[PDB]
């Protein structure tokens, strides 16, 4: 078999599996095949994210059945478990990250009948939150629907946690850049009393599945132009015991106006809600 | 057989001796090896992954290709043979060069744990890492420990629960506004976790049970009062007692405490 593949001593100190009559030209045959396959499935898979998807969704069904990626996709899907072990669970990794690709292609081009889901690795070119923001703020998608499709195939991307970071703000919480800055703290304001004391002689539409969720996560959304001070006003006044903490925390470090419209935009807002828990609480 | 002989190159052609005293050498650590030493175990794979690079690289080839891992077969083979836990050999030399198309085919066609995949996976890049973390699945941004506080019991306890650990204040304020969290409770959250750490620690000692298994009464405040007022530090109850329950009178029986024996008029 050696010598007919080819076209003692030689051979019985080599390692394949057992020296039995198959397992020789089997694991010659498989693995000449999953590097046949994969060679080809490099060269198909090197070759606008969105604008892509579309396009490839714009062909004849008969035309996306021979996708040359998923053409080799089941082949290879196939030879891996030929190649493989039998009585041991195979974790089908493969299936687990081609589905991926697959499901979250078809939702994010449904939102946007069937869908001719065509080269799917073109989405993997963006990280997630990108696409999500891309569909929601730029194509006029409506911030319900996609939060609804995204429900019925278990995954987590958060539309509301994808909305918030684009377009609200960087609020920050550590807990350890606090009692390293309050040795700070005292001595730069020590520092700055002696010295001075011894002279002795469009504005977004989201707001819909914002204010829909959890309020707080609203009224905190909002808190990060005048019609976003509107909406903060009626926002917080249905809240009784935060703004108590947010005025006095808001008079001794600038003082008219009213106790929104002074906060809900500047960097007066922002080193108040957290106490010294910022980068830039000292200055 | 096959891991001594692979073993030659990065310890002949990189180390200068007579090759019997070689011989002898390895001959003492294969009987070492036969009384199921591990960590002369561990020792020999991790010289035979070095030596492997070695020769993977003489050959003159993509460190990182087909017959890459056609050679390197014999890595895996070695270490479940030996019962050893399988190393991590070339799934982090793929993971930094961002090529996922090796993390999964080399992932699978040796049954790598799913421990270990996942684990590793936090190497590849800002992209095509978010895609993966989620991929197969199956925090520090009030953005975020809010909104997925829309999931627990109701709410009362998760958030509390997150921000006693972690010295924060402007959580609890929050945490007493949703539907149904005791308005007298809150107040032992604030005081506790607005003051200094030893302050902070010393008075805990009230405590019985486990952080998130302590729902607060009206007698923990008892103990934290008293811990307060002890090692003078007032004008944080003095302070507490506005934002929480208002103007009834516990208020004033303290705020006369900061007109006399600190203010003195």
């Amino acid at each position: 078999y050696l010598l007919m593949s080819a076209s003692i001593t030689e051979l019985l100190q080599m390692c394949w599996p057992s020296l039995s009559e198959d397992c020789v030209a089997s694991h010659t045959t498989l693995s000449q095949q999953l590097d046949q396959v994969l060679q080809s499935l490099r060269e198909a898979l090197e070759l606008p994210p969105l604008s892509s998807l579309v396009e490839q969704a714009a062909q004849k069904a008969p035309e996306a059945e021979a996708h040359p990626v998923q053409i080799q996709t089941q082949l290879l899907q196939k030879n891996l478990g030929k190649q493989t072990p039998s009585g041991s669970r195979q974790m089908d990794y493969l299936g687990t990250f081609f589905s991926y690709c697959s499901t979250l292609a078809a939702v994010l081009l449904q939102s946007l009948v069937e869908v001719k889901v065509g080269n799917p690795f073109v989405l993997l070119q963006q990280s997630s939150s990108q696409l999500v923001s891309h569909l929601l703020f730029e194509r006029q998608v409506p911030p319900e629907r996609l939060a609804a499709l995204l429900a019925q195939e278990n995954l987590s991307l958060s539309v509301p946690q994808v909305i918030v970071s684009c377009c609200c703000e960087p609020l920050a919480l550590c807990s350890s850049r606090q009692s390293q800055q309050t040795s700070s703290l005292l001595t730069r304001l020590g520092t700055l009393a002696q010295l001075h004391a011894s002279h002795c002689l469009l504005t977004s539409s989201a707001l819909a599945f914002l204010k829909s969720r959890s309020k707080l996560l609203a009224t905190v959304a909002c808190l990060g132009a005048e019609q976003v001070a509107r909406e903060c006003e009626r926002l917080l006044e249905q809240f009784p015991l935060f703004e108590a903490f947010l005025l006095a925390a808001w008079e001794p470090l600038r003082g008219g106006q009213s106790l929104a419209v002074n906060l809900c935009g500047w960097a007066s807002l922002s080193t108040v809600l957290l106490g010294l828990h910022s980068p830039i609480a000292l200055d | 057989m096959k891991v001594a002989n692979i073993i030659l190159s990065y310890k002949c052609r990189n180390e200068d001796a007579q090759y019997s005293f070689i011989r002898e050498s390895v001959a003492e650590k294969l009987s070492k090896l036969a009384d199921g030493e591990k960590t002369t175990t561990e020792e020999l794979l991790v010289l035979l992954e070095e030596g492997t690079w070695n020769s993977i690289q003489q050959q003159e080839i993509k460190r990182l290709s087909s017959e890459s891992s056609s050679q390197w077969a014999l890595v895996v083979q070695f270490c479940r043979l030996h019962n050893m836990k399988l190393s991590i050999s070339y799934l982090r030399e793929c993971a930094k060069a961002n090529d996922w198309l090796q993390f999964i085919i080399h992932s699978q066609l040796h049954n790598y744990h799913p421990a270990e995949v996942k684990s590793l996976i936090q190497y590849f890049s800002p992209v095509i890492q978010d895609h993966l973390r989620l991929a197969f699945e199956n925090m520090t941004d009030l953005f975020e420990i809010l909104l997925q506080c829309s999931e627990e019991p109701d709410s009362w306890h998760w958030l509390l629960v997150e921000a006693v650990k972690q010295q924060a204040p402007i959580l609890s304020v929050l945490a007493s506004c949703l539907q149904g969290a005791s308005a007298i409770s809150c107040l032992c959250v604030w005081i506790i976790t607005s003051v200094e750490d030893n302050v902070a620690t010393e008075a805990m000692g009230h405590i019985q049970d486990s952080t998130e298994d302590h729902t607060w009464n009206l007698e923990d405040l008892s103990v934290i009062w008293r811990t307060l007022l002890t090692r003078q530090k007032s004008k944080t109850l003095i302070r507490g007692f506005q934002l929480f329950f208002k103007d009834s009178p516990l208020l004033l029986v303290m705020e006369m405490y900061e007109l006399c024996m600190f203010f003195r008029n």
